[PDB]
RNA sequence: UGUCCUACGCCGGCAGGCGCGGGUAACCCGUUGAACCCCAUUCGUGAUGGGGAUCGGGGAUUGCAAUUAUUCCCCAUGAACGAGGAAUUCCCAGUAAGUGCGGGUCAUAAGCUUGCGUUGAUUAAGUCCCUGCCCUUUGUACACACCGCCCGUCGCU
């Protein structure tokens, strides 16, 4: 139950910025590879560096 | 700063000890430790060595709290 | 009527909500 | 307080903006704190600030023994720069005050932190 | 000025959380005044409130 | 719950929480490691003293740091108390009691970088009613984005407590000049969750047609492997 | 709960040994003499008589077997820890929390999971702001779709 809690939180993130970004066009101009199936948290990789995340700004 | 409240009574601080404390309205280890800069030990034997005078006043005595008043 | 609707819209509702929460011998 | 900081400070009030720099300095007390000398951040901040800033923010404070001119070149010339290290970085006015030209707002340096409220 | 006054009777709980109550509210000094105000804590009828600024009403849809 | 719902963040953090707040050993720590990523983030030219700016420096932690590494430094805060025990701690950089939302008093090309360390989701909410979350912070932006040296990245490591939150900053943030992103580094991680906006101020279609031949609603052959496969070459 | 629970006597300071009895059980442990709590003493704002980890030595017990310490006892050492930037759990009355005691797992663990009593509250009797789920209406907004731009410049074969 704090799974879907936690889960759609992060959907309702990543919508409010994708509504963002069409009025933001208007009047002006993460951690996907990184998530363990086997547990929560934020498992090391060889070939990219340590986990993060980048969301540009436009 | 560090506390730094003496253990044994000094000279000047016996004496205005004796001489000021059967007035102060409250008599407790915690206040005169604070305004005498003695360790609570020494205070709290002050104070039943005051008491055994008959210059201090008990009102009433706990394991955590015993308080004084003066005379009159 | 309209001036039913504009007071209903400018007071707040209340009342309707039943909550269940919680010797002789 | 550094003199570099207050002689790029500006005025935050909104009608001064953008011309009201720069500040009006002075003096009550006058301390040395030392600062490590890196001529390379010395020789970075030399083409950045106005000169004559310098010339008048140092008549505000009553000192004149200043270089006139920018003084450039590959950290070579110790005593310029240890002087000028030791006028910006290391000499602070600990008690002071300030007011904008424009505006004429007091803002008090009160050891040593001057005040920038509304 | 402080003024006081009692509470005649609830309108209903108010806010986006129910945390504020929107009441109606008479003078005693005056028994002609009614106004809206809106509080903070449990109230009934009957109760007497201490109102700092005795002029606005409170609005809450 | 959160610092930020108390109230007015000058009267949150009066002498009491001052004084918790440098005797608080995980402040100390957490502060020292995110001022640590801060000036890694930012790409401060490498074998060079900078000139960094201290949006937040509350307790001079941050700015501490920054002395260390050899980068001279100016503080911003709102909280007087936190300032004096600031100027206790004898930092190098100076410091200036003032409020991010009015605006930064420096000439534009000023700051080669700027340090903020939690003190951008205090902006979002209006304490008094004057206050407007959206304006104080479009010009708390338009201000940092000139004082800075065009180029120069200005790391901000935010908390946010909704989308909301982050929402307005990043389009006040866009809107005010500044461009760049959000580095959320370990971001399925929750105690390591540091969100750092980083700001630089410059056979099918035999398939197809069984499935239109089974919506007509006649009978269709079962779809298997062999569906659409050559038989032959023709001759 | 108990044919391993144990009363009682002796020895040892303590873990623990020896003997002799009761209990197949509202009969014996057991009038279950529990802990917090209450009373009195010492300590005095000091990483300290708070805090106990990690270590050195010795003794005992269960087992074929204790070494990488099974567990217990004694002496010594006194680490971090100054009420936790920040993500979040549970909860409306004998309830939360403080405090001890039992059952199952077990030749010996204490460590899980289940129950019990003792002391005993703050806030609240609301809301749909977030989350979950359920409905009703709707597919008119935004998106998808439709059209349009579909990036431009030179250079040789
Ligand atoms: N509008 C504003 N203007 C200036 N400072 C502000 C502000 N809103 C919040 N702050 C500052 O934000 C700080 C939160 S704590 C920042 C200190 C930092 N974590 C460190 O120790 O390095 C406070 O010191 C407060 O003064």
């Amino acid at each position: 139950r704090n799974k879907k809690h936690q889960k759609l939180k992060h959907q309702k993130e990543a919508e409010e910025e994708e509504l963002e970004i069409p009025p933001q066009y208007q009047a002006g101009g993460p951690g996907a590879e990184y998530k363990a199936k086997k547990a929560k948290g934020d498992v090391k990789k060889k070939g990219r560096p340590d986990p993060y995340a980048y969301i540009p700004l436009n | 700063d560090k506390l730094n409240n003496l253990v044994l009574f000094d000279k000047a601080t016996y004496d205005k000890l004796c001489k000021e404390v059967p007035n102060y309205k409250l008599i407790t280890p915690a206040v005169v430790s604070e305004r005498l800069k003695i360790r609570g030990s020494l205070a709290r034997a002050a104070l039943q060595e005051l008491l055994s005078k008959g210059l201090i006043k008990l009102v009433s005595k706990h394991r955590a709290q015993v308080i004084y008043t003066r005379n009159t | 009527p309209l001036a039913d609707q504009i007071l209903a819209g400018n007071a707040v509702r209340a009342g309707v909500r039943e909550k269940r929460r919680g010797e002789e011998y | 307080m550094k003199l570099l900081t207050h002689n790029l400070l500006s005025s935050h009030v909104r009608g001064v903006g953008s011309r009201g720099f720069p500040l009006r300095l002075q003096a009550t007390e006058v301390r040395i704190c030392p600062v490590e000398f890196n001529p390379n951040f010395v020789a970075r901040m030399i083409p950045k600030v106005e000169w004559s800033a310098f010339l008048e923010a140092a008549d505000n404070l009553r000192l004149i023994q200043v270089p006139k001119g920018p003084v450039e070149g590959y950290e070579e010339n110790e005593e310029f720069l240890r002087t000028m290290h030791h006028l910006l970085l290391e000499v602070e006015v600990i008690e002071g005050t300030l007011q904008c030209p424009e505006s004429g707002r007091m803002f008090p340096i009160s050891r040593g932190i001057p005040n920038m409220l509304l | 000025p402080i003024k006081l006054a009692r509470v005649t009777k609830v309108l209903g709980r108010t806010g986006s959380q129910g945390q504020c109550t929107q009441v109606r509210v008479e003078f005693m000094d005056d028994t002609s005044r009614s106004i809206i105000r809106n509080v903070k804590g449990p109230v009934r009828e009957g109760d007497v409130l201490t109102l700092l600024e005795s002029e606005r009403e409170a609005r809450r849809l | 719950r959160r610092p930020e719902h108390g109230g007015p963040p000058e009267l949150f953090y009066d002498e009491t929480e001052a004084r918790k707040y440098v005797r608080n050993s995980r402040m100390i720590d957490i502060q020292t490691r995110m001022a640590g990523r801060a000036l890694e983030l930012l790409y401060l030219p490498e074998n060079k003293p900078c000139y960094l700016l201290d949006i937040g420096c509350g307790t001079g932690l941050s700015g501490s740091y920054l002395s260390d590494e050899g980068h001279y430094w100016v503080g911003l805060d709102i909280s007087p108390a936190m300032l004096d025990e600031a100027v206790d701690r004898e930092i190098e950089g100076d410091l200036l009691l003032g409020d991010m939302g009015q605006g930064i008093p420096f000439k534009p090309g000023t700051f080669d970088g700027c340090i903020s360390i939690s003190a951008v989701q205090w902006l979002c909410n209006a304490n008094k009613k004057s206050e407007n979350p959206a304006k104080r912070l479009y010009c708390f932006f338009a201000s940092l984005f000139s004082v800075l040296v065009r180029g120069s990245r200005a790391v901000l490591q935010l908390y946010p407590e909704n989308s909301e939150q982050l929402e307005l900053i990043t389009t006040q943030a866009t809107k005010a000049g500044f461009s760049g992103g959000m580095v959320v580094d370990y971001p399925n991680s929750a105690k390591a969750k540091k969100f750092y906006l980083c700001l630089f101020s410059g056979r099918a279609w035999v398939l197809e047609k069984k499935e239109r031949h089974r919506r007509q609603g006649r009978e269709v052959r079962p779809d298997t492997q062999y569906t659409g496969r050559k038989r032959k070459p023709r001759f």
